[PDB]
DNA sequence: CATCCGTGAGTCCAGG
């Protein structure tokens, strides 16, 4: 019989199950399918940052609440989708008493903030805050010690580049019982993403882009198979 | 669950499935049904599936040491003609998978099946009626698996750098999320020591006060914490609401945290948590990399070294003796000394020598199993065997097995093999036996009064007095105080009480105990309360088991009996004094007891022992007659230093133990008692399965012992 | 709170238990109404005044013991001793 | 089960029996190690059981003395001399003496290399002692050990317990479908096989004038010919496979002595308990876990681990009361369907295959004229056919069994055939069973490491070493440095190297580890089998030595290290593992506790004659007991319906049993149990 | 060589020389 | 004297017994099993063993 | 931060050869090779006997008279047989031979669509006055189908049901040249390598091994 | 405090 495609939900996050499998397959189809949502789609985010009020990074910055570290972290989940390949650049500035959002974040043209209220700083009163964003282009997870010269060595600051649009995904692969033969594998795959993409999605890129690898082998002779 | 065989199940389910046969028209009548299984053909493997359904069968493994030997479970049909078991009622079952068969039994009517899936089932027994431990826990690869991930490795890849210089700070995250994408490319280790913000993981006790300052933490409210990224895949299982450790996951650290969950969170979350602590283990056990190779186990570089010294020490002693100065009992005894100390040098170098990755040393360290006494006779050395007598061999075996046993190394050491397989062959025997006395002395023992409501119970000593101060912990604390339910209030040097009547203690009320200063608590138990026929539920206390107070009807007798039955294989004093206590022989030892208390007269002689005893209040001395062979009793004196052996002059109470040995309990009876007698037991019975590191509540034993008493001799008609 | 209960450990004993004096009593509780749906569905065939049936909808083929545990959950059902 | 099983039968040495002493009568002195067993008695082979130290085997080199004593051969030393002149000695002679440790240097004339030696005195004390006052040596190292003891590679460095077990083991071994000769032995896999007799060997030497799978022919030189029948699939004892084939092709010129054809567990004249695996010691996502096995698919695609057994099954036609019991193909009530694997008298035909459950020996039994039935009377009447009086006794095939009719055995009084009195036709049947591995069954090596499969993992699924190959065995790192048996890894090592094969560098001369190695040795081939003799064998510098010396695979890489352990690819999730796992090749065996023999169960059945409870045994088909022990297990959960319900209505209460049956297959309640016709019993027995 | 003695498959032997007396 | 029987020295038992002429009340656990009678334990005792259960009135048929 | 579709080059070796895969994803490699590894061990097709008939044998447990094996170890033997059938349905061999001499995997006689690739391959030794007249079933399909399952079907009591492994392929396996230089020159090169029968070619192999994984894939990519 | 007779000495499975 066919396999079936199904799916459990959430608003950011949802479970797909895939069977039944032919026996030993779960395994065939599982971890390869992780490590492509993670990183095999492109999506957008921070290079490198600048801050007007820093000459070092121990120091917090002047008028602000969070450490210069609690501030990078909140930018790293910033979630942004970017029109051109190229290295753009947007700046957020903001100064009193209040609150700095992702709202706050003056963007490019073809290029858009997907979660408009993510907290980021809490500034107090004769607070001064101007910052420099540098938003590029990329797949899965990139270091932040190879983006140590993206900047104005007036205070450049490499970042954690989280370009993938998936989050989180882990894979169990349970037996269903197909006629007599209790061997097959049953696919069940938790897929969590950005605010950019919904799963439903990131699975068919996913899936798209696996068909395209196989296309190789497959063009040789396309021999036998049956579904 | 339990993987039954399809095969298996049929003949079980037999009349259960012809009805569904006969049910569905696959045959026309009962007869044909049957000719339908018997042929076995294809329809009633669909049947046999229905039929099963969450209907609860029965898996007992013998020998039955206790009742958790038989467990009941959820039939999983399976292909195959083996049964499945879960790796967690190994630990009950004693079960291991060198061959091991169990039976099943079908429980057939509506309350046996209710019985079942209430009182018996596996995921609901997850507690030692004996110690109230954790025996449904991570065990071998497991724990190793575990104690794997939670390890914090300094030089790792992936570890938090401070930033320096035109580099800012290496390994911070943003979430566990991220930290994932890291070692999936390639940057940061599992056991790496980082910096993470959390959103789903309630942080500590003193931090959550520090940073919300007990607001109520919430699923979705940050914070910063310092682990390594396994550490934080472990929390993703206790899971939510419980305060997030950081520690490595050692086996007594694991053991805990269960114990604490059995407390608190409800049976069903224990059971799910530690389903998931188990597929955890095994995952990671996998990738754990603990192997064993010929390189992995590794002879000491002193091993020649160190021998020679101590051959050398060996060699003036056979001198010494060659001369005739030693006396041969001296001689060996020396020996004996000389080679032990030589192992135990052996092991030091091993430990320091071995690395904390060497898998053989990973696997002791972590409490997975296995001893470093064992890994010392790998690669260390055998050292001294036992002879046929029992007495240690004046030779030793210098060799490690890794190195090879010379011929004359092997067979002695075989000699000591087989006839310590021929001991384990006959203490079960033993074991077995005393085990169904205590299960007739007490089977009229049960719970069927909810409250005795005699204030009578017994003191506890709750904890020492130290003598430059403060206060220390009594070591019987857990065995003789934590499951009791007080008899007493419990107040401070203020009229403050801290713990009231007819309240449970658990560990805070230990804790608030103990803070307070108090250091004796009088406890009811069920020695003391009186009923007419069996205990009351009051005095007992909590069920081991359960964690809660003892049910009306519980059988506490026979369950006391299986208790103290079950690891009585363990022994080497031994297993016989505890036979010669329950069956109260008048001892080996018979070291006398003082009949009144008062100043000490020694007045030894070299040809035999003479102790008087001068009335401290008025009265005539009292006399007696001892063997030079025992000696005094170092007891605990006035000047509270126990280590003062008996001297003239000194003060004894009243049945205070004269010398070393054993003392006649039907002497304490008349001495100093019923109630007396009765405690003297209790802690002498305790005593031995002490020394080979059994711990039995002192519950059970009490109930053996109250089954002692119930009878008075007729003097006068 | 805690994962969904599946199979037999449907429903949460801990939930049980506390609509319950204790262990041993909620076995008898649930086995003597577990017969009177037995008793139901057979009688029901021939006989009217049957023992009422079951409280809740009976999943497809439920065991009558899972039937009459469910309902001492939806505390339908009342306990003398 | 395999001949090195019979020989050592052959072999012990009970203590039990008429004349001897009891089980109950032994005490702790009479089992333990004596130190006159030494080269007469092997101190490591003994049972498990309650029987321990009450049996025994009879040391290699022993012999029995005339007066029922157990001598032992010692070399003869004059003066610090050793002789070729063999003396045997019992045991209280040799203490009268004192003996040199046969590892001790000897001068290549014969004299001792240091003035004092090790030496064995009475009483197993041991002290050094000049060479002036040595009398005798031991023949061997290996000469206090045992037929079985001494095929245990690196036996000295397994502790006695699991060695034990790993004697006693292997007599548990079974014939594989064809069995493969271990990569590592001892050397006494030889002469085990030969002096076993379930092998065939040439009594005088010749010419192969003709082979055959049936037989073989040798044309002796004095021109006489002895033809050797070979035995062909026959059922053991213990219904195991002992068939013979052929190891000389025709025209081959053999010798007087020599192997020319193997039997069961026999590979060109030597000892095939088991075969070749490829092992990895690491756990395996827990289904190692507690000392379970996991198997490649490829043991049971390639019958690697897959043995034949032979089950033979009786009935006999006696004469009764009410005539005589007649086998014919006519049996009441039955289609010409179950009947069609029959032939025209009744029995099964050769080479059909038999389920459990059908029919092998059609016999039916003339039975009692008791009035039938009133109400089968008329049922007689409507559907008009009139009730035989014969009853069908047919032999059908016992639960569990099954496989292919592979032989017919008739015996007829009518053919003259005598019989016992009161017999007539007696018939048997013998099934063939072709059992590959399956879960359950239990897996051993040579060290006490036993175990049960787990888990059989499709091919893929195995780790595989970089050139693709998929490991054979997955055994659990945790249940080895227990043991104390670490032979288990040596074996591994050497195991490997005589896989890959080995060549010490000769360049610069021979290494300094390699320096006492034998020449033969320094060079060695792919699959190629060596000798580790007990108290002798490879050292632990060698086998290090020799780990590097391991020679590429095929595409030219080497495949494990100097440690021993090799990088393995998960064939799960494809990604490498994270440390080096220890692989290598290591002997494994069989052992006969196979699940379709072990596995039973029962719903009703046979009942006892006298406490009617259920009778006992799978060969019974009767039920488990639920012991005193259990009762107790049963009353400390309070579980007293349970408890009952198992002592009562599926027990021995007559009447409940058989309304407990009713009550299920109608679907209504279970009933009240009534009373224990046990205890019935028992106020008669009072009475 | 380990036993040369029957016409039997050559088994390399670690060893120091074993020529007493066969099994 | 069931108890004591079943246990050990059952002919001293017996012999001993049948002279007192003991009667014997079987209220126990080893007496109960014998006879096949629900013992004396856990969901044994009447407290547990009659009970009666009914659906509440508020619960009524559709 | 680079872009480049994915190529497919090969290095050949008769009867085993290399295929190289670059530039993928980094991590990646690995996970993706194994994918192939486990499609073609398992789930390749490609033909082998099922069952065997031989004159003068009911089953599988006898000799035939004059010949140096039993039916046994010549059903063992017959196991590495090497066959390449076209018939979806099955086809029937034949092998007769007499007198002295040696039989082999040559004299049989394959029908019309039937290649043998191993004729070397010994099957018995016929000793004088030795007959041996086999037939064998041959069928297609994949992976590891054993015998057990023939016999139930309606099989007349001649016939000898035999295990059949299907698939054609031997030993798989790959490594990986991972350029992990700090740059945006990171990326993974996957070198497969396949060895077959000489029952198919490496390639077709991975052929097939590619029209199975695609037909698996595309449901990933159709609409709910 | 030491002798003579009688009573105890783990469970389940298996087989002949
Ligand atoms: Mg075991
Ligand atoms: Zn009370």
């Amino acid at each position: 019989r066919p396999t079936l495609s199904e799916d459990v939900l959430t608003d950011n996050r949802s479970q797909f199950v895939i069977e039944p499998l032919e026996p030993g397959f779960g395994y065939t189809l599982g971890n390869s399918l992780r490590r492509t949502l993670l990183s095999s789609i492109p999506g957008a985010a921070v290079t490198s940052i600048r801050i007007d009020g820093v000459l070092h990074e121990f120091t917090t910055v002047p008028g602000v609440k969070e450490d210069v570290t609690e501030i990078i972290l909140n930018l790293k989940s910033l979630v942004v989708s970017s029109e051109e390949d190229e290295p753009v650049t947007m700046y957020l500035r903001k100064q009193g008493p209040g609150e700095v959002t992702a709202g706050d974040i003056v963007p490019p043209a073809g290029v858009t903030v997907h979660n408009p209220g993510m907290h980021i700083a809490t500034l107090n009163d004769k607070g001064k805050l101007e910052v420099e964003l540098v938003v590029e282009r990329g797949r899965g997870y990139v270091p932040a010690v190879q983006n140590r010269a993206s900047g104005a060595e007036i205070g450049r600051i490499p970042v954690d580049s989280i370009y993938s649009p998936v989050l989180k995904v882990t894979y169990k692969v349970d037996a269903t019982r197909v006629e007599q033969r209790t061997d097959f594998d049953k696919l069940i795959l938790d897929v969590e993403t950005k605010n950019s993409i919904s799963p439903r999605d990131a699975l068919a890129s996913a899936g798209k882009t696996l068909v395209e690898l196989f296309g190789l082998a497959r063009e040789l002779n396309v021999e036998a198979e049956g579904i | 669950q339990c993987g039954l065989p399809k095969l298996m199940a049929l003949e079980l389910f037999k009349p259960f499935v012809m009805k569904r046969l006969v049910d569905l028209n696959h045959a026309q009548n009962i007869k044909s049904a049957k000719r339908m299984v018997e042929r076995q053909r294809p329809q009633v493997w669909d049947v046999l599936e229905e039929v099963i359904a969450e209907h609860p069968v029965l898996l007992n493994r013998a020998p039955t040491l206790h009742r958790l030997g038989i467990q009941a479970f959820e039939p999983m049909l399976v292909e195959g003609k083996a049964i499945q078991l879960h790796p967690l009622v190994c630990e009950a079952f004693n079960a291991d998978f060198d061959g091991d068969q169990m039976a099943v039994h079908l429980p057939l009517s509506a309350e046996a099946q209710a019985e079942a899936r209430i009182l018996m089932l596996s995921s609901n027994n997850i507690l030692s009626p004996a110690s109230g431990r954790p025996l449904a826990m991570p065990r071998l690869d497991m724990v190793t698996g575990l104690y794997y991930l939670t390890t914090e490795v300094p030089g790792d890849t992936g570890e938090y750098q401070p930033a320096s210089g035109d580099h800012p700070e290496t390994g911070v995250y943003s979430s566990p999320a991220e930290a994932i994408m890291a070692a999936d490319r390639g940057v940061l280790s599992v056991r790496a020591k980082i910096k993470v913000r959390l959103t789903q993981l309630r942080p500590p006790v003193e931090i959550e006060a520090e940073l919300f300052g007990h607001s109520g933490w919430q699923p979705g409210d940050a914070w910063m914490a310092e682990t390594t990224l396994g550490r934080v895949m472990f929390n993703e299982l206790l899971p939510l609401g419980y305060p997030f450790v950081n520690k490595q996951m050692h086996k007594k650290v694991q053991a805990a945290i269960i114990n604490d969950l059995a407390e608190r969170y409800p049976m069903i979350v224990v059971a799910q948590t530690v389903d998931k602590l188990k597929d955890a283990g095994f995952y990671w056990a996998t990738r754990s990399g603990v192997t064993v190779s010929m390189a992995d186990v590794l002879v000491p570089p002193r091993k020649k070294e160190i021998l020679d010294h101590y051959e050398e020490r060996a060699d003036k002693v056979e001198k010494q003796f060659q001369r005739g100065a030693l006396n041969h009992d001296e001689r060996n005894e020396a020996l004996v000394e000389i080679w032990k100390e030589a192992t135990d040098e052996v092991g030091q170098a091993l430990r320091e020598h071995y690395p904390d990755d060497n898998p053989i040393i990973t696997i002791v360290d972590s409490g997975a199993t296995g001893n470093f006494t064992q890994t010392r006779t790998l690669a260390g050395m055998k050292g001294l065997v036992t002879n046929p007598k029992g007495e240690f061999i004046p030779r030793p075996v210098k060799s490690s097995f890794r190195e090879g046993l010379t011929v004359l190394e092997y067979f002695i050491n075989t000699h000591g093999a087989r006839k310590g397989l021929a001991d384990t062959a006959l203490r079960t025997a033993d074991s077995g036996y005393l085990t169904r006395r205590l299960v007739d002395v007490s089977q009229d023992v049960i719970v069927r009064e909810h409250d005795c409501q005699t204030e009578r119970g017994i003191v506890v000593e709750l904890a020492e007095r130290a003598p430059d101060g403060t206060l220390i912990r009594d070591p019987y604390i857990e065995t003789s105080a934590y499951a009791r339910t007080l008899g007493t209030d419990a107040v401070d040097e203020a009229g403050n009480v801290i713990v009231e009547r007819g309240q449970d203690l658990g560990d805070p009320e230990i804790d608030a105990l103990l803070a307070a200063g108090i250091t004796q608590v009088k406890v009811r138990s069920v020695l003391t309360c009186a009923t007419s026929t069996g205990v009351c539920a009051t005095c007992y206390g909590r069920s081991m088991a359960t964690g809660k107070l003892v049910d009306i009807g519980e059988a506490v007798g026979i369950v006391a009996a299986q208790s103290i039955g079950e690891p009585g294989t363990q022994l080497t004093g031994g297993l016989p004094r505890v036979q010669e206590l329950f069956e109260a022989r008048v001892p080996r030892g018979k070291a006398p007891i003082a009949d009144v208390t008062g100043r000490v007269r020694l007045e030894d002689g070299e040809r035999f022992y003479k102790i008087t005893i001068v009335p401290d209040d008025g009265g005539e001395e009292v006399v007696y007659d001892k063997i030079s062979k025992r000696q005094r009793l170092r007891v605990f004196k006035h000047e509270d230093g126990s280590e003062r052996v008996l001297s003239d002059g000194d003060h004894v109470e009243v049945g205070q133990q004269l010398m070393e040995g054993s003392a006649d309990p039907h002497e304490v009876l008349r001495v100093q008692g019923p109630r007396e007698v009765q405690i003297h037991l209790v802690r002498e019975v305790q005593e031995v399965y002490r020394a080979q590191g059994v711990s039995i509540h002192d519950k059970h034993i009490e109930v053996i012992v109250r089954q002692m008493l119930r009878r008075v001799t007729i003097i006068d008609s | 709170g805690y994962d969904t209960p599946l199979g037999i450990t449907n429903p949460p004993i801990d939930e049980l238990l506390d609509r319950v004096s204790s262990k041993y009593a909620l076995v008898i509780y649930a086995a003597k109404r577990a017969r009177q749906i037995n008793d139901y569905y057979n009688q029901l065939g021939e006989g009217i005044l049957e023992y009422v049936g079951p409280l809740v909808e009976p999943g497809l083929q439920e065991k009558p013991l899972s039937i009459a545990l469910r309902e001492i959950h939806a505390d339908l059902l009342e306990h003398t001793e | 089960n395999n001949p090195l099983s019979g020989l050592t039968h052959k072999r012990r040495l009970s203590a039990l029996g008429p004349g001897g002493l009891s089980r109950e009568r032994a005490g702790l002195e009479v089992r333990d190690v004596h130190p006159s067993h030494y080269g007469r008695m092997c101190p490591i082979e003994t049972p498990e059981g309650p029987n321990i130290g009450l049996i025994g085997s009879l040391s290699v080199y022993a012999r029995v003395n005339p007066f029922g004593f157990i001598e032992t051969p010692y070399r003869k030393v004059v003066d610090g001399v050793v002789s070729d002149e063999i003396v045997y000695l019992t045991a209280d002679e040799e203490d009268r003496h004192v003996v040199a440790q046969a590892n001790s240097p000897i001068d290549a004339d014969g004299r001792f290399v240091e003035p004092r030696v090790l030496v064995r005195r009475k009483a197993g004390e041991v002290e050094y002692v000049p060479s002036s006052e040595v009398d005798y040596m031991d023949v061997s190292p290996r000469q206090m050990v045992s037929v079985a003891t001494a095929m245990i590679p690196f036996l000295e460095h397994d502790d006695a317990n699991r060695a034990l077990m790993g004697a006693n083991m292997q007599r548990q071994a079974v014939p594989l479908v064809r069995s493969e000769a271990p990569l590592v032995g001892t050397g006494m896999e030889l002469r085990a096989a030969i002096d076993a007799g379930d092998v065939v060997v040439a009594e005088e030497s010749g010419v192969i004038e003709e082979v055959s799978a049936d037989y073989i022919t040798v044309m002796h030189d004095n021109g006489t010919r002895r033809t050797y029948r070979m035995r062909k699939f026959a059922r053991s004892n213990h219904g195991t496979c002992a068939n013979q084939c052929p190891i000389v092709d025709a025209g081959d010129r053999v010798e007087a002595g020599q192997v020319i054809a193997d039997g069961p567990c026999t590979d060109d004249g030597e000892m095939a308990l088991g075969k070749n695996l490829l092992v990895a010691i690491m756990p395996w996502e827990g289904h190692n876990y507690e000392d379970a096995i996991i198997l490649s698919n490829r043991l049971v695609e390639e019958d690697v681990l897959t043995s034949i057994h032979i089950e033979e099954h009786e009935i006999d036609a006696r004469d009764t009361k009410l005539g005589a019991e007649e086998i014919t193909r006519d049996i009441p009530n039955i289609s010409d369907e179950v009947l069609a694997d029959l032939d025209e008298r009744g029995i099964v035909r050769i080479g059909a295959e038999v389920r459990d459950g059908d029919i092998l020996v059609g016999k039916v039994t003339p039975k009692g004229e008791t009035e039938l039935t009133p109400e089968e009377r008329l049922l007689r009447a409507i559907f008009g056919e009139k009730a035989r009086e014969v009853r069908d006794t047919s032999l059908k095939v016992p639960h569990g069994e099954s496989g292919k009719v592979i032989g017919i055995r008739v015996f007829s009084r009518e053919d003259e055939d005598e019989l016992p009195a009161g017999v007539n036709e007696l018939v048997r049947v013998y099934v063939a069973q072709k059992r590959k591995i399956s879960d359950g069954d239990k897996l051993a090596g040579r060290h006490g490491n036993k175990g049960v499969i787990g888990k059989i993992l499709p091919v893929e699924d195995m780790p595989f070493l970089a050139d693709g190959t998929p490991v054979d065995i997955i055994l659990n790192t945790h249940g080895v440095p227990r043991r104390m048996n670490i032979g288990q890894i040596l074996e591994t090592h050497l195991g490997w190297c005589a896989h890959s094969g080995w060549k010490v560098d000769a360049a610069k001369g021979v290494p300094d580890w390699a320096a006492r190695l034998p020449d033969e040795l320094l060079e060695a081939q792919p699959n190629a089998i060596v000798s580790t003799p007990v108290f002798d064998g490879a050292q632990e510098a060698e086998l290090q030595g020799l780990l590097s010396c391991t020679l590429p695979n095929r595409d030219g890489d080497v495949l494990v290290d100097a440690d021993g352990k090799a990088m393995l690819f998960d064939g799960r999730s494809g990604e490498p593992f994270p440390y080096p796992v220890t692989v290598g090749y290591m002997y494994i065996m069989k052992l006969h506790h196979l699940v379709d023999d072990k596995i039973h169960a029962r719903s009703t059945g046979p009942y006892s004659m006298i406490t009617q409870q259920p009778l006992g045994g799978k060969a019974q088909f009767g039920g488990q007991r639920f012991g005193e022990m259990e009762c107790w297990a049963m009353q400390a959960y309070g579980a007293a319906y349970t408890l009952q319900e198992l002592l009562t209505i599926k027990s021995d209460d007559t009447v409940g049993r058989v309304k407990v049956y009713e009550a299920i297959v109608k679907g209504e309640n279970i009933p009240e149990p009534g009373i224990p016709e046990s205890f019935k019993v028992l106020l008669k027995e009072l009475q | 060589s380990n036993n040369s003695v029957p016409g039997a498959p050559n088994r390399v032997s670690f060893a120091k020389l074993r020529e007493p007396l066969e099994v | 004297w069931l108890s004591a029987a079943s246990f050990q020295e059952t002919t001293r038992v017996l012999t001993d017994a049948a002279i007192n002429c003991r009667s014997d009340k079987l209220n126990g656990l080893k007496e109960n099993v014998i006879i096949g009678k629900l013992i004396p334990a856990g969901t044994g005792i009447n407290r547990y063993r009659n009970i009666a259960v009914q659906p509440t009135e508020e619960a009524r048929a559709a």
